[PDB]
């Protein structure tokens, strides 16, 4: 909350990443760029445990 | 610079006299009265180190004389509560950094 | 795309992995690839509360620093979770 | 003898801090670099809850009888890594960094 | 054996020894039943409201402080690990 | 007219104690004081004795 | 100030009212309250009691029951009844 | 905030002095004395002095009441949180 009021105070470089997302309802919803990182990290860490 | 330069330890240090309201079940005019009294109240008896008992001795007595007889006020770093209150008798405003102020009238 | 939907298929096919389950930010099942449904329903409800509770732990100590990856390790199983704001990926890998 | 391990833990590459807890919640021993008693009381309340919650949930809400948690590894932004183990009654929370953050910490020291 | 470990401690208990003993069990039962702190507060109030009637207010957390107006001989303040179960009835 | 007499009756107001307690400190035992350094320092030395 | 328990009710022990008018009164309230509840439809049960007093005893009874109130009233010799039941306190005085 | 009152006072024939002194006294009586019984002792004593005896008043935060009164002497108003009731009979 406190941080939200500081951004309002100082509107200098307003936070991007606008909520357009992927959407499409069904048949591959988002599953795309922040989540890709989480998928890639998960793969490696699954391998790590077996190796 | 701006938000990127600003770290938590810089943000807290930069500004202590900021004010931020979360909830507000109480009426618009009665908040203006209480908000001024609690801010001035805590800073007075903040002392060398913040006496959390001392803060809520002052706020309790002030809000008993100002409005009604059975007024209950608790402040803390962090906590969970469920509290049955009368209609338009409750304000929840936290002070900057690590101070959460719940005031209500039972 | 082949790239998310293939990597997710690859980690499932990978040996000694019980199943990968995507949780929605509102504690909902997007994809759930376990054997028995009771486990998948149980994992769908229980684990995303642990990750939110475990997010508040790292957050209290430093409210700039957010959870990137949580790994619990049980006696028989491991439980690995990669949380994001839109979705959370969960896996159960048996220890070698 | 029981102090030398605290000295042995800072010696491991990446290790910033450690904090040990009783079954109670009191911190037994902490590092001097991580805050003493102030943070050690704070960091106990979170992990003791996080542990007892997770300990509980795996035995009930996963419906797996006899499967107690051994380790918890909270990996974060920057390069922090909060490792929680349990030997007998007592528990502890080590904090390591990575090559990038270790190098940053060595440059800050320099 | 976790019930022997927690060993709930009672700093301030302005209440009869019989009613105090009941709070210890409920306090232990609340924590091992509940998944988060918000649920602990809710379980305590609801359990006491059923046993003894009226208007309870329950607060629990890591670090807080408490000046309050309560029904005399209905106020207990117990801390367990790092959780301070504070319940008080008002008229 | 019937001879009148006045009697006042008020409903028993439940007694309202006021008390102010901080929980900023961590969870110790009772016998041990959290502020006092001695009390804590000994209790830590009692745990390390296994 | 010293209360007392008689006929399953908590009355001011020095019974201001005559002990016949008091006994019949308390018993009617307990048999009224067994039907209508104070919490829901609390206005009705007062008006039932008020009319009952005027029938069996002298007229112009005033009836006042609440969980919390405080009154000083002028009444006739031996025509003042003040009793608690569970938590609710029932006042009434003839004029 | 006194949303619903019941005013059954004379008003006509300059008897507004006997309605206005209900709202006026109540405010002065409540803030000073701060005790439910002692309010009902103050308001009654005043209204007896000015407009002759046989007034009964009952002051409570929460109460039920059905009563007989003298037509155009009964007023029921909320002074702040508190709920004051006064009326003549006899």
């Amino acid at each position: 909350a406190y941080y939200a009021e500081i951004m309002k105070d100082h509107q200098i470089e307003n936070k991007k990443k606008k909520e357009v997302d992927q959407d499409k309802k069904q048949d591959q919803s988002m599953y795309s760029t922040s989540f890709k990182r989480c998928c890639k990290i998960m793969e490696r860490m699954v391998v790590q445990n077996d190796q | 610079k701006a938000v990127t330069d600003m770290d938590i330890n810089e943000l807290r240090k930069l500004m202590i006299g900021k004010a931020i309201i979360n909830s507000s079940d109480m009426q618009g005019d009665l908040l203006q009265e209480a908000q001024d009294v609690i801010q001035s109240g805590i800073e007075n008896n903040s002392a060398p180190v913040l006496n959390i008992e001392a803060a809520c001795k002052y706020i309790k007595e002030n809000l008993d004389k100002k409005f009604g007889p059975t007024w209950q006020c608790i402040i803390g770093e962090g906590y969970a509560y469920d509290v049955t209150v009368q209609n338009n008798t409750l304000l929840f405003m936290f002070y900057n950094g690590n101070l959460a102020v719940l005031i209500f009238k039972s | 795309m082949s790239e998310v939907e293939d990597t997710l298929n690859r980690i499932k096919t990978h040996k000694t992995v019980l199943g990968y389950l995507i949780v929605n930010s509102e504690g909902g099942v997007v994809r759930g690839a376990f054997k028995d449904e009771e486990e998948s329903k149980n994992i769908a409800n229980s684990i995303p509360l642990l990750t939110k509770k475990a997010r508040s732990v790292v957050r209290d100590l430093d409210p700039t620093n957010d959870l990137v990856f949580l790994r619990i390790q049980t006696k028989l199983n491991e439980i690995m979770v990669a949380p994001d704001d839109e979705f959370s990926l969960i896996v159960i890998q048996t220890k070698g | 003898n029981a102090d030398d391990q605290l000295k042995q833990l800072s010696a491991l590459e990446g290790a910033n801090g450690y904090v040990i807890f009783n079954e109670s919640g009191i911190p037994l021993k902490r590092h001097e670099k991580s805050i003493s008693h102030e943070k050690a009381v704070h960091i106990a309340a979170l992990v003791s809850d996080l542990w007892n919650v997770s300990k509980k949930v795996i035995q009930r809400d996963l419906k797996t009888p006899e499967n107690d948690i051994e380790v918890i590894r909270l990996r974060t932004k920057h390069s922090y890594e909060y490792i929680i183990t349990q030997s007998g009654d007592f528990t502890m929370l080590a904090i390591q960094l990575c090559g990038k953050a270790i190098e940053e910490a060595k440059k800050a020291a320099a | 054996s976790h019930l022997d470990k927690v060993q709930p401690v009672i700093k301030n208990s302005d209440m009869s020894v019989e009613m105090q003993k009941e709070v210890e069990e409920v306090a232990k039962k609340a924590i091992d039943y509940c998944n988060t702190d918000k649920e602990i507060a809710t379980f305590i109030k609801d359990d006491f409201r059923s046993r003894y009637h009226g208007t309870w207010h329950c607060i629990v957390g890591r670090n807080f402080g408490s000046f309050v107006t309560f029904e005399r001989s209905y106020y207990i303040y117990l801390y367990v690990g790092q959780l301070a179960i504070l319940l008080f009835k008002t008229g | 007219i019937a001879e009148l007499s006045e009697h006042s009756v008020n409903t028993e107001r439940v007694k309202t104690g006021d008390r102010g307690m901080s929980h900023k400190e961590g969870g110790w035992p009772g016998n041990v004081d959290p502020n006092e350094a001695q009390e804590t320092g000994r209790f830590k030395k009692r745990i390390e004795k296994s | 100030q010293q209360y007392k328990t008689f006929m399953g009710a908590r009355v001011l022990w020095p019974p201001e009212c005559a002990d016949d008018i008091l006994e019949g009164a308390i018993r009617e309230t307990q048999d009224a309250l067994k039907k209508f509840e104070i919490a829901r439809e609390g206005q009705k049960i007062a008006e039932h009691l008020k009319k009952y007093m005027d029938d069996h005893f002298d007229p112009y009874w005033h009836v006042f029951f609440g969980k919390n109130f405080g009154c000083q009233a002028v009444h006739n010799k031996n025509r003042f009844i003040y009793f608690y039941i569970e938590k609710t306190a029932f006042l009434m005085y003839q004029t | 905030h006194a949303n619903e009152q019941i005013i059954d006072m004379p008003e006509n024939s300059e008897m507004k002095s006997m309605k206005n002194d209900a709202f006026s006294q109540a405010k002065f009586a409540v803030e000073n004395y701060k005790f439910e019984n002692k309010i009902s002792s103050h308001i009654k004593k005043f209204f007896d002095e000015k407009y002759g005896p046989n007034w009964h008043c009952v002051v409570g935060k929460h109460f039920n009441a059905y009563v007989s009164y003298d037509s155009k002497n009964f007023i029921f108003f909320y002074e702040g949180q508190l709920a004051i009731l006064l009326y003549r009979k006899g």
